[PDB]
């Protein structure tokens, strides 16, 4: 009987059974879903995670020590905890890129919100990564926080609010297990309004073209597409849950507490390389973080800079060129944030950092303009 | 959002198709695919490879360069 | 007129045990039917496990 | 100062994929921190009853726990006395505050405990190496006191002194308590006492492909089915 | 002679009843045999297990 009529499996049938979409969305488009799914492995593994785990300074490297002993199973649960937040910005990460390419961004609600669903899984991810209290857990902590201190006269009120003291103690540590807790909540309403706004016009495609004369539901088609696409998120979490749980992450939180001693090299998680290099490149504390804060926020700059006559990169070769420079740039950011502040890489870091900014601010903008003409539009 | 039957009009387009159990899943996987991937490679390496050439040799070169400038160095102090 | 239509052939695309016109299709209609249901069956029974 | 020289090759027969432990090496690796290492390091994270699964018995557990004395609960007077050795909480703690430890062996403080995987890149080898690659400290470079010089560690030179060939022993099987083979042994089990479930996780793992390997072909296949209808659709345009 | 897919789709494919039957009998043969037959397979290929170790204390 009938899924269309009850107020409920109405919505699920809008958005999920008869949904019309594209027949031709790619593998790209299976990230939002991923990225679902992210949010739900989060859910159901950090929230087990927080039947053993205990916020006090003194016990929280031990409490999750017993987790990975002595409760059951809780090793397996952990990993797939930390394991599946690299997976989340693996799909932030292509999901992003994918709207890039293709012109998604056209959609400024939903991507608007995409923006805000980005900033509030990285603050998710950071009050996350301190929790168990490990050095790099403390000094990231430590760094991350000092940030704050950067903006004028309110700076150092502002760190010391949000410390709760003098530096990172006590009170931070359990305030942080608390926002880590409620944010995916948070995240999960934002995320069904970017759904929201997104049925509202329904996807786009490879081709930057409407498929309103090529619809297909979304169910059997993405249904199974989905499905397929879940497995292969879930193979390549237990690769690393089941074969390498210490790979990305950092030897040093393995050893408790250091407010008296920072080490050597300290060395962000991962998906935060990037914005490390940019951060650091400018020898300056307020622009750094100026820095540092316009490499993200930048995305909303975006759709203003749109200047082709298409939608998507997939008929112009020059954006494409400029693009993938842009993802090379990116890679070579990451490099460069994992490597001491010497010699070689002050350099190369300070020139990936000007053409990041180089080629979204005017570089992608000129090639839209030349591809225009070239065409006679 | 919007439904089938109000999306757009189109006029004098036929579409023929098979039941899924009267046809194969996977006829011609490698006969036809790998030249297909083959060609969908060539259409895309100028545009996508150079680039990372580009951060390759950066890469290599500024990792060279961090070795024999501090490290490997201490070059002549002689007397 | 709309009789010069005619549904393009198919032969490439076409299962074995039919492709031959003279025969019914309703023969192997089970057997086609079996190891496509028998996919999902295992599939089911793998994430079961 | 700055300087400094990375672990060997790693053959250790629990570095592959699925690969289990030598457990009769974690038994020996055991008795190396029974009675070389733990009168400086403490080891705060097992207990006797984590071995009764891996390298001991039931009880031959008890027994081992039974060989020291802790400080148990108070009782009717408010006590603290000393009591025979449990089952349930290894922890001879050579140091009260840690302080003490730094009293004792002179500045350095005698880090961690269930080892490798702990702050030490290249987990395993970096130890091994450290303990079997003592070394002559070359010309142009003294040490602030007769320290203790070592090629690896970070600035080759601090802390600790060589313990490794004091030919300790009590291997059963017939095993000679060599350098290497001790720190071999100490190595192994030092990554038991960090990864506890490292042979149970490869067990899964295995599974984990084994499974995979069964449904992402079938998945796919499902997948293609549906999709059948769509892929060798045709069409054709016919405007008046 | 039928074909062997066709006689298991006339006899329990069919109905969604049997078909589901047949599964969750399927599954948890398939479990019993598959963890069996995996397990031999990681203990083949490893032997310095808890088990062989064991053998040599049935004492004390
Ligand atoms: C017993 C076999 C034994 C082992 C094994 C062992 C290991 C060990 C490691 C891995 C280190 C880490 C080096 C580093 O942090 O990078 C370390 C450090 C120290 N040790 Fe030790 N140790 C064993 C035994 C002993 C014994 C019996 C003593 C006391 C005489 C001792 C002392 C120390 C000290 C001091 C250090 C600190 C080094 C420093 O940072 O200065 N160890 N040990
Ligand atoms: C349901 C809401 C969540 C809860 C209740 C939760 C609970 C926890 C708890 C108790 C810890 C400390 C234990 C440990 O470190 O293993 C933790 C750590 C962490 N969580 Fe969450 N979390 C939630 C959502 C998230 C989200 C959205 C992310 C981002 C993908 C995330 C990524 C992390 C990370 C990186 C850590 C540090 C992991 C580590 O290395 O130990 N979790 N979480
Ligand atoms: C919690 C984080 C996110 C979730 C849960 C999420 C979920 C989704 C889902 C389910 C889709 C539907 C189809 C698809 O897979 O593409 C989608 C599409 C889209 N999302 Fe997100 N996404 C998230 C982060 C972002 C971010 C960071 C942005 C951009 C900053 C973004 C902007 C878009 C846009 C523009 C589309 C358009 C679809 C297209 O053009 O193909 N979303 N998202
Ligand atoms: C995991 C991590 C983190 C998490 C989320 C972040 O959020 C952003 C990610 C990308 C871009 C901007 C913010 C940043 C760092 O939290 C944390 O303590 N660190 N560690 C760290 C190390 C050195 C300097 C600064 C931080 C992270 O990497």
């Amino acid at each position: 009987n009938i899924r269309k009529s009850h107020p409920l499996m109405k919505i699920v049938n809008n958005a999920f059974i008869d949904l019309p979409a594209p027949s031709n969305i790619s593998s790209w488009w299976n990230f939002g879903s991923l990225l679902g799914i992210c949010l739900i492995l989060q859910i159901l593994t950090g929230l087990f995670l927080a039947m053993h785990y205990t916020s006090d300074t003194t016990t929280a490297f031990s409490s999750v020590t017993h987790i990975c002993r002595d409760v059951n199973y809780g090793w397996i649960i952990r990993y797939m905890h930390a394991n599946g937040a690299s997976m989340f910005f693996i799909c932030l990460y292509m999901h992003v890129g994918r709207g890039l390419y293709y012109g998604s961004y056209t959609f400024l609600e939903t991507w608007n919100i995409g923006v805000i669903l980005l900033l509030t899984v990285m603050a998710t991810a950071f009050m996350g990564y301190v929790l168990p209290w490990g050095q790099m857990s403390f000094w990231g902590a430590t760094v991350i926080t000092n940030l704050l201190s950067a903006i004028p006269y309110i700076g150092t009120n502002l760190v010391e609010w949000i410390w709760g003291g003098f530096s990172v103690d006590k009170a931070t540590l359990t305030r942080f297990f608390a926002f880590h807790f409620i944010l995916p909540f948070i995240i999960m309403a934002i995320a069904m309004v970017h759904l929201l706004f997104l049925h509202e016009t329904g996807s786009n495609n490879p081709t930057g073209i409407s498929s309103d004369v090529d619809k297909i539901p979304f169910h059997p088609y993405y249904t199974i597409k989905d499905i397929l696409g879940a497995l292969l998120l879930i193979l390549a979490l237990m690769l690393l849950v089941l074969f390498a749980p210490d790979l990305l992450g950092d030897p040093d939180n393995y050893t408790p507490a250091n407010p008296l001693n920072t080490p050597p090299h300290i060395k962000p998680e991962w998906y935060f390389l990037f914005a490390y290099a940019i951060l650091r490149s400018i020898p300056n504390k307020l622009g750094g973080v100026l820095a540092l804060a316009f490499s993200i926020l930048i995305l909303a700059l975006i759709p203003l800079l749109h200047t082709s006559k298409q939608r998507s990169m997939m008929f112009r070769p020059l954006s494409q060129c400029l693009f993938w420079a842009l993802v090379a740039d990116l890679l070579t950011l990451t490099w460069i944030g994992g490597q001491p502040v010497e010699h070689p890489y002050i350099t190369i870091g300070q020139l990936a950092s000007v053409l990041y900014f180089l080629l979204i601010l005017v570089l992608m903008p000129t090639a839209g303009t030349i591809e225009n003409k070239l065409l006679k539009w | 959002g919007r439904q089938f039957g109000h999306l757009t009009r189109v006029r004098h387009v036929i579409t023929y198709s098979l039941s899924p159990f009267e046809q194969r899943a996977f006829p011609h996987y490698f006969s036809k695919g790998i030249p297909n991937v083959l060609r969908r490679t060539r259409a895309c390496i100028l545009r996508v490879a150079p680039p990372f050439v580009a951060f390759y040799l950066v890469y290599t070169w500024g990792t060279q360069e961090f070795e024999k400038s501090k490290r490997k160095n201490p070059a002549a102090y002689e007397n | 007129s709309h009789t010069d239509i005619k549904v393009p052939d198919f032969s490439d695309y076409r299962r074995p045990e039919v492709l031959d016109s003279t025969k019914s299709s309703k023969e192997s209609s089970e057997a086609r039917k079996g190891f496509s249901y028998l996919v999902t069956a295992t599939t089911t029974v793998g994430v079961a496990y | 100062s700055d300087l400094e020289l990375h672990p060997p090759s790693y053959p250790w027969s629990h570095r592959g994929l699925l690969s289990s432990l030598d457990h009769t090496s974690i038994r020996r690796g055991f008795q190396v921190y029974k009675q070389v290492c733990s009168s400086c390091h403490s080891m705060d994270y097992v207990a006797y009853r984590h071995l009764v699964g891996v390298c001991y018995t039931e009880d031959e557990a008890k027994a081992l726990a039974e060989e020291v004395e802790v400080q148990d609960g108070p009782n009717e007077d408010g006590e603290m006395f000393m009591r025979p050795g449990k089952l349930s909480d290894y922890f001879p703690k050579p140091y009260p505050n840690p302080e003490a430890a730094r009293a004792a062996n002179n500045g350095a403080l005698p880090p961690d405990l269930s080892y490798i995987v702990r702050a030490r890149h290249g987990g395993e080898d970096y130890v091994f190496s450290l303990l079997t690659g003592y070394c002559e400290p070359p010309t142009g470079v003294s040490l602030r006191e007769g320290l203790y010089f070592n090629p690896y560690f970070p600035g080759q030179a601090i802390g600790m002194a060589p313990p490794i060939y004091n030919e300790v022993l009590e291997f059963d099987d017939g095993t000679p308590a060599t350098m290497s083979q001790v720190a071999k042994d100490v190595c192994t089990f030092l990554r038991w006492a960090a990864e506890p479930e490292h042979d149970h996780r490869k067990r899964m793992g295995l599974k984990m492909l084994l499974m995979m390997g069964l449904l992402l072909p079938l998945v796919y296949a499902m997948k293609r089915h549906k999709w059948s209808v769509l892929k060798s659709r045709k069409l054709a345009y016919r405007p008046p | 002679a039928p074909t062997l897919t066709a006689r298991l789709y006339s006899l329990l494919f069919r109905r969604t009843s049997t078909f589901a039957l047949t599964i969750v009998v399927g599954a948890l043969f398939f479990e019993r045999a598959f963890d069996q037959g995996a397990d031999a397979i990681y203990e083949h290929i490893n032997e310095g297990k808890l088990w062989k170790h064991i053998k040599h204390k049935y004492e004390n």
